[PDB]
């Protein structure tokens, strides 16, 4: 069995693309994406349990050893996970495939594969070894399938238009091959009888099949220009609507660029996909019938054309990698550059404070060094690939035009038909050039394509719950929770046993130390997550039996860091509710206080907004928050005061609000101060992930327990 | 095996690399 | 005196471009940075009372008068400054010139010049007229330079290079002229007389030629490669210098990726200096060496040659425009897309949370649409323009075939004369057509080249300053303020009247309600700014007379919002200030408690820190940022809680930190909540930019004033 | 001149690039 290398398609997904690699090593190929979700990998990284984890949970029998130094006992079957450290910066985790006498095989997923030396090796991993064996619940099997042909149905559709460009070029083609026999019919008849009358005629005819030909070209790059978008369009529309219907758990595990740099991925596959069904299609016959032309006209010359291509071919093809390596590490080197700069510009204010301006700049010159170096080395390799096909290509033209005459000379052909030959020559190395220059953008392509698939396969939301919405209707009731555990991934649980009792139509407190816990507690309370070991119920029915839409619908959670989009203040209060009378608006509008920045507006309703509401203060802007959640006319209203100022403004303002709700909906509030919810009827202490004790302000203090000495801590 | 054994902590005490690229 | 217009090298300076375009009508060229510093141009935008003062300071009569729907009135001078709205989005600021009878010319500093018809225009603008005169103090002058020519100074000690290169071009070109009679020689003399010896020596003479030429181009391509690098390296670390020694001011007034563009657009300019100056050397002498030829060779074949380069000249200038137009439209569409797309990842909680995701979808649609749309234009213009350029070229490859035949005929010249003219056209046309391909780049480099040296001009920090600091060379004393008013650009002043009295050695306290005012207080202190009415007395001196360096190095600032750049903590720790012993390092560290999570860091000390202390706990940040500055061991130490949560396990390490201090040093807090501040000394209470009352805690409460009220409010 | 005049405010109202 060759050794097998998972790459790298994120940043942060290291021991995910170890486990895929050995888990394709045995001989079970899995989706990365799936693999991803199984290890639980946060924006962090991977934590080796969740890799054993995983591994155990494939079916392989697997422990985490502690790294000793002598790993040069027989007994201690590979391929092993063992965690290095790249150059003393960041934790790393690499695949160990064979330890020899001296030399350590070790397939690094963030570089190919790469063989150390044992003393090198041993200086640079940290030491954290993860041993696997299959253990008869192991299964071989082909669980991915090629999304390169999945992406090809955008195709199906669009089927006259390619069959359109494809006539288009095989006639710009033939046109071509027929317009380049004009220096022959020049040379050999025209020129030597010193006809006029016909040079004149011929001249004109030639001047029309160009104007034909370049009249071919415009239409056929009209059409492929039209096609290119429209799949470039569908590709790019079929993600983002995919990406939308996930779980909050997808958008948790990765950052923001992570999930864009897939649209730029799309923009990169579906140029692929357009070369590879127009190239083959319009170039394998054109260098066919253009090698035929030649084969026919002399053997000598085609035979000396193909030896030009070959040599082409080599030295692309031994080139195609260190630039595309050289390519990387400058990447790497500026990313580094522009991320200090960035780093150096936002604290000024301390650099100025500490007059460090002189360390600063010489840090910035030696990063700039770094990256002239890597872009020289990388300038120095172009020029060395453009040399080499230089002489390649002008050593062909000469000993082609100096073989032609000794043909010529020796009367094997004649004068003319070697200019046609030299003419013919760009309709053969032209076809040939581009098809053998396709081959590093398939690569690229069917990685790109692998790694929008991957994400494509991903369960929906919606799939992966079964309801019973008929059933009840209504949310309204006593909200309690039964042993509700929960973890974010595969690490320490945020909350273990929790048992909640929240009755209709009463404002209830939760306080606690971990802003975390107690924000997720709310999160959770919606079904965005799912507790592991528990269950939450809604007026003695399962969350899990109830109707997603319903739920989202009838329950408003005001977070203090809200979100803006640009847009209109109107639109922007209504968003995700259309046919939504401005009248119900500006009554919901009065509750938050909105008009009185609104009408300073230049437009009431229908002012612009800056990104992240830039133009807006806070005060104002929660405001607008709680307009949008007033509007929704919950069941459920849960407030936060999580990571928050509070200035004391606002607060007159929520509980403006909180008396003009003026029904029997539950209010569930999570402010840390214990000024303000003194006045509320249950207040729930969370401590570590668990409610300690629970009931009304003057119990609490009465009974003298942690609230207490919180309490008296407050003042 | 063969080896010191570590604690299911220790476990969740190693982590994972990230590297740096175009953004 | 013919219309003018200013262009916007930032987003946010629209009326310092229009002032600047008013000043330089007039017949007044000045450096825009420096308009931009007159005006007060802020992150938000630039205030039409900016605009009169800026105006007013140049010694322009202007008065700001509110837009009359009735415009068309004849005695208001002309031009004036009106402020327009882009398609009901944001404020912008445009140019009138001529109101005709229903025709209105608007020099948009935005886009070039426009005209509105009357009815329109009046529709788009908000209406905020200002009408300048010069009176009298106005004077005529240029006080910009030619930065290109100040640029062109770091070409001066690369002069060997330069002309090294334009040797090695010079004989290039030679070889290259010499290396085209090839295929005269074989026509003409070898394959007539069928000479095999001869054919065989003159094959290998040109083979020969050919392989010193790719030398030659190989060793040009090294040396053009190493000089692009040397001016590159050397304008990006000259620019990048000289905006660290700027004051705050400058970097207050700009954002982050508005200083960093320059770092991005020096290569352009240095890619267009280097260019053109290589380019006018090599190829102007090539070009004419070249038509020489040609012209000695058949005048008429030449006169055709010179009519296919004029036509291809004038295709080029007439679509020249129109693709930066449509470039520019595709940049702004896009910029639009991908901002959508971040705000609609960010808050996905939100979209889901209200169930949301078929309209931001449409939306999203929509601006893939308009992308698409743009980019078609773009790409029908570069068809057109490729399609145009294709017929000239063929048309005049074929003509000139046909012509040349005609000539051979009638006996004017041979056979093999007509494909060496062939031949030479290679030569001929490349040197013009690169000529001619050169006014974009200049054009776009001469903006880039304005763009950074009107920053380069800018007054450093150091220069606007005069001190007396052998006079006083302690600072330790009583710190008072008297009439200290302050406004950051020309908006309303943050801080009025204010007289404070800080005694040596005493924790003194500032609490407010405003924290711009309260952080701005603190920020003054240090000499990051200066008042413009009255000033501040540190032991009976004036902080102007104070060196800047002793200053910023003898007062320590905490603020709650800290940075903390990627390195290793121990060298991140003493920051600024090298040849400092670890023994110090680990008693500071001590005192901020460091140690305690330093110790389960991976490394004790050389822990590689994550971008802004990422990986590293809020608390935890904060204790490195206290160590810092207690390692500097000030005489003052200036705390904040502005923009803080309070968790209330930090301040007791505050608290450990402040006692630790052991000195009769100054220490300032800056905290909101009046929990934390009632064991300090003197409580400062800063009201809308006013010091109401001043006094002990016990004082200020038994006096009933603000601080009562508040202290009330808070329990 | 011949316009309507303006307040010190609300020429520090008026804004350039801003909403």
């Amino acid at each position: 069995k060759k050794y097998v290398c998972v790459r790298q398609y994120d940043l942060t997904d290291a021991g995910a693309a170890c486990l895929s690699s050995i888990a394709q090593y045995y001989g079970l190929k899995m989706s990365l994406a799936k693999i991803r979700e199984m290890t639980g990998t946060d924006t962090q990284g991977t934590n080796a349990y969740g890799l054993i984890h995983a591994a155990k949970q494939l079916g392989f029998s697997a422990k985490g050893v502690k790294a000793s130094k002598e790993d040069l006992l027989k007994d201690f079957r590979l391929p092993a996970i063992a965690n290095v450290i790249v150059d003393n910066r960041l934790a790393h985790f690499v695949v160990i495939y064979s330890i020899k006498n001296r030399i350590i095989t070790v397939a690094d997923p963030g570089k190919g594969i790469v063989r150390y030396s044992m003393d090198d090796f041993c200086s640079i991993w940290t030491g954290g070894l993860v041993l696997l064996e299959p253990g008869e619940a192991f299964q071989k099997g082909d669980y991915t399938q090629n999304m390169m042909v999945k992406f090809a149905g955008f195709l199906k559709p669009l089927k006259k238009t390619v069959l359109c460009i494809f006539l288009a070029s095989l006639l710009y083609t033939a046109l071509g091959i027929a317009g380049s026999f004009y220096i022959k019919f020049l040379f050999d008849d025209l020129i030597k009888f010193e006809k006029l009358n016909d040079l004149h005629i011929i001249s004109a005819g030639f001047a029309v099949i160009f104007l034909l030909q370049i009249f071919l070209n415009y239409y056929r790059s009209i059409l492929v220009t039209k096609l290119g978008m429209s799949i470039d369009k569908s590709i790019m529309m079929e993600y983002y609507s995919h990406v939308l219907k996930l779980p909050m758990n997808f958008f948790n595990s990765r950052k923001v660029g992570e999930i864009i740099s897939r649209f730029m991925d799309a923009s990169k596959i579906r140029q692929a996909i357009s070369g590879a069904t127009l190239t083959i299609m319009i170039d394998t016959i054109m260098a066919v019938i253009g090698g035929i032309l030649l084969y026919i006209q002399n053997s000598s010359l085609f035979f000396i054309s193909f030896i030009i291509i070959l040599l082409y071919g080599i030295i692309v093809t031994v080139f195609n990698k260190p630039i595309q390596n050289a390519n990387r590490q400058i990447m790497e080197d500026n990313a580094k550059l522009t991320s200090a700069l960035v780093e150096s510009v936002k604290g000024i204010e301390t650099i100025k404070s500490f007059g460090a301006e002189e360390q600063t700049e010489k840090s910035t010159r030696d990063k700039i060094e770094t990256v002239m170096k890597s872009s020289f080395k990388e300038g120095m390799l172009y020029i060395n690939l453009s040399s080499l096909t230089g002489i390649v290509a002008g050593l062909g033209g000469i000993v082609i035009l100096w073989a032609g005459a000794y043909n010529v000379i020796k009367g094997n052909m004649s004068g003319g038909q070697l200019l046609a030959f030299n003419a013919l020559l760009a309709y053969f190395l032209t076809p040939v050039k581009n098809l053998i220059d396709l081959q590093p953008l398939i690569q690229t392509a069917v990685v790109a394509s692998n790694r929008l698939g991957e994400i494509l396969e991903l369960a929906t939301e919606k799939e992966l719950r079964e309801d019973s919405d008929d059933f009840v209707i209504s949310l309204k009731g006593d909200i309690e929770f039964r042993n509700v555990d929960f973890r974010y991934g595969l690490r320490k649980p945020v909350l273990k046993n929790i048992n909640l009792t929240i009755p209709k139509g009463k404002t209830v407190a939760i306080v606690g130390e971990s802003g975390s816990g107690k924000t997720t507690l709310a999160k959770l309370l919606m079904n965005f997550y799912s507790p592991e070991k528990g269950d939450i119920l809604i007026n003695g029915h399962s969350i899990k039996n109830i109707s997603l839409e319903l739920i989202r619908k009838k329950i408003a959670f005001v977070s203090q860091d809200v979100f803006i989009f640009s847009g209109t203040v109107k639109e922007n209060l209504c968003l995700g509710n259309e046919n939504v009378d401005m009248d119900e608006i500006i009554k919901a509008a009065k509750m938050a206080n909105a008009h009185d920045f609104i009408e300073k507006l230049p437009l009431k309703y229908d002012t612009f907004l800056n990104e992240s509401g830039a133009n807006l203060s806070e005060g104002q802007k929660q405001r607008l928050a709680i307009a949008r959640a007033l509007l929704k006319k919950p069941d459920i209203l849960i407030l936060d005061e999580a990571t928050s100022n509070l200035d004391s403004i606002t607060e007159n303002h929520i509980k403006d609000a909180i008396y003009g709700l003026e029904d029997d909906v539950t209010v569930i509030i999570i402010a840390h101060r214990l000024s303000t919810i003194v006045n509320c009827d249950k207040i729930y202490l969370l401590k570590d992930g668990e409610i300690v004790e629970s009931g009304s302000h003057t119990e609490l203090i009465a009974l003298k327990g942690c609230y207490f000495k919180m309490w008296k801590q407050t003042e | 095996n063969i080896g010191r054994e570590l604690t299911d902590e220790e476990l969740m005490e190693m982590t994972g690399g990230s590297t740096f690229s175009i953004q």
